């Protein structure tokens, strides 16, 4: 992979990782602890931020073609829900304690986290780091090389399209699907340029 | 040619361009930007 | 070895052989002495050649047509400032990003003779260039014409930078000319040949 | 408000410095052609003043007693902009060049006269070591751990 035809890759990106286009200019990743903890970070924002521009994207597509009444993702935390904002955060601070400290203790020694703390008989087969598999992988799909740079790539994608979401919203004031229909309207007459 | 890209590479001439590239940024900035005491 | 000179009964610079496409051993400022430097001089010459070519021609044509029946194009120096089905920054935008693509490829292409010849997309298609400055392929080259004899090369590329030079010098003509006379460079042209010995310079300056 | 003071929209002093500064401003005014320079400097003088004093106004700034903007840098999220915000900025920037020379001292102590790129900056160096601060806290904060920050 040549992100800059042709620009040299860096030598501690001999292509041996999934994704690997050879571009790291400022040379975050020399260090090879640095690149592995790099890699885990890009797979973990990659699909929060997949989940979340699908869930930021798609619900406001039915809501074009109506059909289902969904409240924007900018303004959807607005004192709707049973048990308030407050309570879900420490729900969520917990749980989230829990299962990151977990993925943690998994990245700094690979084979030490792997078994049910309760029910001991229950484990997960012994994988690679960042890719768990065995009960999070029911449907038994195989972690091909291909399978992990698509993932590594559609993350991305979504990490860009977060990015965009955001910035989106912050000038336009309204939503990522909204501009996009506005943008089809008048193409030449609707971009960042008329709305700045 | 090349001794006198050196020469221009020497400490006084690199400083003297790299700060008034600097005056001149801050002194655009602050008229576009004027009377900032916020942010 | 053996060549016309800029300034007869001088000695031409050590780094101008002559092998060199319009080399006529002018570089009194020894801007061109090292050889990294001469050669991107040589690829930014090509490139402000091409562009101030096109442009001449962008501007003397169409002038000199509307003058006539044929067209009815404003001034050239004025119609920037004007508007279009969009913005102009839109435009320029577009502009941007096209021209920083082909731009870009060519920038690698100066870097590293070879890591630019293949299409990215449909592998098939490849440029047939031989050396730098000059693409070649099916699309910069469809008659062919750019791969010949290496005398036909230096005749062929030496009518192409003397050519650019002239278009250079044209369009930095333009531009001044403008600047003091305030019509068209058609418009000079007449005023000259109508009366040469007082329709100068020195008609507006003195 | 915070500390006794008032805020600038509604400070009374605020208001008349701004009356007094503009009335000296045409006071000097009334004695040029208005179509000439001097009179179009003052003039952009006196709308740059009152968009000045708008704009402090706007940004919810607190006035003490003398009609003066005063800063609040206790930590108040209303005042973020007053020091936290700005510091953040400089620190970055700070950070940024004193990372970006560190680089170069590191990149050219392993060499035959390391004084002499000292004296005579190394340019290319210089500049591919240049956007490497930008991602400075990322970098040292990865150094601090690994132990490459100290000796
Ligand atoms: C991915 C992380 C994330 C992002 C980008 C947002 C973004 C937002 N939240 Mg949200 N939230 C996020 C996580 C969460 N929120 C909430 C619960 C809420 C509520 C109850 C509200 C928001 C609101 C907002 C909006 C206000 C802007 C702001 O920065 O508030 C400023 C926050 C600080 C300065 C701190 C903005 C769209 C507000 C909104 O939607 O108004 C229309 C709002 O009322 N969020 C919970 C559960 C506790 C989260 C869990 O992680
Ligand atoms: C994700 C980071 C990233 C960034 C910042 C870039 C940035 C760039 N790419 Mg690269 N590229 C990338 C990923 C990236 N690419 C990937 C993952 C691939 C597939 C391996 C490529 C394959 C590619 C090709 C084939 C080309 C570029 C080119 C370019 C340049 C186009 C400039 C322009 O204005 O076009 C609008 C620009 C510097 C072009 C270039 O100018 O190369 C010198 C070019 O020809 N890119
Ligand atoms: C992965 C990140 C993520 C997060 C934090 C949220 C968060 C939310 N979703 Mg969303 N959603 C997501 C991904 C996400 N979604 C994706 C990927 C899709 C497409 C499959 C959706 C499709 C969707 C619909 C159709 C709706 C939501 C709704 C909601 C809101 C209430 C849901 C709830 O609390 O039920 C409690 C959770 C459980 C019982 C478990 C909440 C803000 C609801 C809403 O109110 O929209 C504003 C709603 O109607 N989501
Ligand atoms: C060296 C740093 C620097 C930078 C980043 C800029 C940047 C800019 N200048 Mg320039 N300017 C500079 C130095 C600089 N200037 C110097 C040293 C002079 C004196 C010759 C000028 C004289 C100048 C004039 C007369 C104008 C600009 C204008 C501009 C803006 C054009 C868009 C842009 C923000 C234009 C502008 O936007 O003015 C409002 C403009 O008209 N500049
Ligand atoms: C040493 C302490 C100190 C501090 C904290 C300040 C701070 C300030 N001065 Mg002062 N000043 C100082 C010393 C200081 N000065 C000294 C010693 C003198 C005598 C030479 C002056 C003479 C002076 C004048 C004449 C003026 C100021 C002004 C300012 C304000 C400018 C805001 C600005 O530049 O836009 C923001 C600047 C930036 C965002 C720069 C960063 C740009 C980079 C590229 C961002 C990169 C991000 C990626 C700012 C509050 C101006 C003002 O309006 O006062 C209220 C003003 O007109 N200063
Ligand atoms: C190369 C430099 C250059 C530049 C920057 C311009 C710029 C311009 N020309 Mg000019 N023109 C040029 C050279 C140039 N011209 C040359 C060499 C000729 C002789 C053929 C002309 C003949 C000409 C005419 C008759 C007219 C213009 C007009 C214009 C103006 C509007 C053009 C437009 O928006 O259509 C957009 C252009 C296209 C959609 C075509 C570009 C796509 C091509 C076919 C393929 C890509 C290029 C390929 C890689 C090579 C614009 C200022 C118009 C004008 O003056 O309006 C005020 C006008 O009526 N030009
Ligand atoms: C006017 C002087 C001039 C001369 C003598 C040349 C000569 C050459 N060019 Mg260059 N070129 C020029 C202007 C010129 N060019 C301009 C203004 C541009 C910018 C558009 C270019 C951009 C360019 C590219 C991208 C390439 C060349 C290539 C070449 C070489 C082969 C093509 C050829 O033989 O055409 C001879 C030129 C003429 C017969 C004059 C053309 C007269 C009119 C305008 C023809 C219009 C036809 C067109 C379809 C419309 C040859 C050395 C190719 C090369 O070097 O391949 C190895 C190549 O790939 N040129
Ligand atoms: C003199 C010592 C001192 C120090 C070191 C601080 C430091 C701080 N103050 Mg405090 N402040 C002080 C005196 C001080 N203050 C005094 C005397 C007053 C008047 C009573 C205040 C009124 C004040 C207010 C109203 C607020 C602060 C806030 C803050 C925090 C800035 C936000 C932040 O850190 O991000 C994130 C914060 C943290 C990571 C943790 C900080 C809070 C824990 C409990 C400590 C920072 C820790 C802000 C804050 O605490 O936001 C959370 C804030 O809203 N300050
Ligand atoms: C995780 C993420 C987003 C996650 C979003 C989530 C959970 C959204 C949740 C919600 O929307 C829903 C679901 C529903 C709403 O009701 C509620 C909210 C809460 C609003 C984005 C990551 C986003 C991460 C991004 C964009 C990262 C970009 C980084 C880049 C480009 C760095 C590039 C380089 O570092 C390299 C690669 C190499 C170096 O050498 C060179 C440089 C260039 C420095
Ligand atoms: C003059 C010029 C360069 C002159 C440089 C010279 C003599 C340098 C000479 C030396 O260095 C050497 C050789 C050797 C050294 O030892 C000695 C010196 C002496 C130091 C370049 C102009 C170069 C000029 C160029 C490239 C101009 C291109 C113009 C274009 C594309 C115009 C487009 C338009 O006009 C149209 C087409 C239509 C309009 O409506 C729209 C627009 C866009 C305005
Ligand atoms: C934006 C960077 C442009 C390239 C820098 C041009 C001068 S590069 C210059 O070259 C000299 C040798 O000739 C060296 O002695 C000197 O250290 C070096 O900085």
């Amino acid at each position: 992979g040549e992100w800059l035809p042709g620009l040299a890759s860096p030598g501690y990106l001999t292509g041996s990782l999934p994704g690997d286009n050879g571009f790291d200019p400022l040379g975050l990743a020399e260090d090879p602890e640095n690149l592995r903890w790099f890699v885990q970070a890009e797979l973990v924002n990659g699909r929060w931020a997949m989940l979340g521009v699908a869930g930021m994207l798609l619900p406001e597509v039915f809501t074009s073609i109506g059909i289902i009444n969904v409240p924007k993702w900018y303004a959807a935390g607005k004192e709707e829900y049973f048990a308030s904002s407050s309570t879900l955060f420490v729900i969520e601070f917990i749980l989230f304690h829990y299962v990151e400290i977990r993925r943690w203790q998994d990245i700094k020694n690979p084979g030490s986290v792997n078994q049910d703390p309760i029910f001991k008989q229950y484990s997960l087969p012994a994988g690679e780091v960042g890719y768990p598999g065995g009960i999070f992988n029911p449907l038994n799909f195989a972690p091909t090389l291909e399978a992990k740079e698509k993932e590594i790539a559609n993350g991305r994608l979504a990490m860009l399209a977060f990015l965009g979401f955001i910035i989106q919203h912050n000038v336009t004031g309204k939503g990522p699907f909204d501009n996009l229909l506005q943008h089809i309207s008048d193409p030449w007459h609707n971009t960042i340029v008329q709305t700045l | 040619m090349r001794d006198l890209k050196t020469y221009l590479s020497v400490a006084p001439v690199v400083s003297t361009l790299w700060f008034g590239a600097l005056a001149g940024l801050l002194i655009e900035i602050n008229r576009f930007f004027p009377d900032a005491l916020i942010f | 070895p053996d060549r016309p000179l800029w300034f007869p009964g001088s000695t031409p610079p050590p780094w101008l052989d002559g092998s060199l496409p319009g080399d006529f051993g002018f570089d009194p400022l020894g801007l061109g002495s090292d050889p990294e430097s001469l050669r991107w001089n040589v690829q930014a010459e090509l490139v402000h050649s091409r562009w101030a070519m096109l442009g001449a021609a962008g501007i003397f044509i169409p002038e000199f047509l509307t003058k006539l029946g044929i067209l009815n194009t404003p001034s050239w120096y004025t119609a920037g400032e004007q508007e279009y089905f969009t913005d102009t920054t839109t435009l320029f935008i577009v502009e941007l990003v096209f021209i920083g693509w082909a731009e870009g490829r060519r920038w690698a292409d100066i870097l590293n003779p070879g890591c630019v010849n293949t299409d990215p997309i449909f592998p098939n298609n490849k440029l047939t260039g031989t050396d730098v400055g000059y693409p070649g392929g099916l699309w910069f080259d469809p008659l062919g014409w750019g791969s010949a004899s290496p005398q036909k090369l230096k005749e062929l590329r030496t009518k192409e930078i003397k050519n650019g030079r002239l278009a250079m010098l044209a369009v930095m003509g333009a531009w001044f000319q403008h600047i003091y006379t305030g019509t068209g460079p058609i418009d000079n042209l007449f005023a000259h040949l109508a009366d040469p010995g007082h329709a100068t310079i020195f008609a507006a300056f003195t | 408000d915070i500390s006794g003071l008032t805020p600038c929209k509604e400070s009374k002093q605020f208001a008349k410095r701004e009356k007094q500064a503009l009335k000296k401003l045409q006071a000097s005014l009334k004695l040029y052609a208005d179509d000439s320079a001097p009179a179009l400097a003052i003039k952009a003088t006196m709308e740059k003043t009152k968009k000045r004093f708008d704009n402090y106004g706007k940004y919810g700034l607190l006035c003490g007693s003398d009609g003066l903007p005063h800063l609040i840098v206790s930590g108040d999220q209303r005042h973020w902009g007053e020091f936290i915000t700005p510091g953040i900025l400089f620190l970055y920037i700070a950070g940024w060049i004193g990372w970006v020379g560190r680089s170069y001292l590191i990149a050219i102590r392993d060499e035959k006269k390391p004084t002499q790129k000292e004296i005579i900056i190394d340019v290319p160096l210089a500049s591919r070591l240049l956007f490497r601060g930008f991602s400075w806290p990322v970098a040292a904060y990865r150094e601090l751990l690994n132990g490459e920050l100290v000796d």
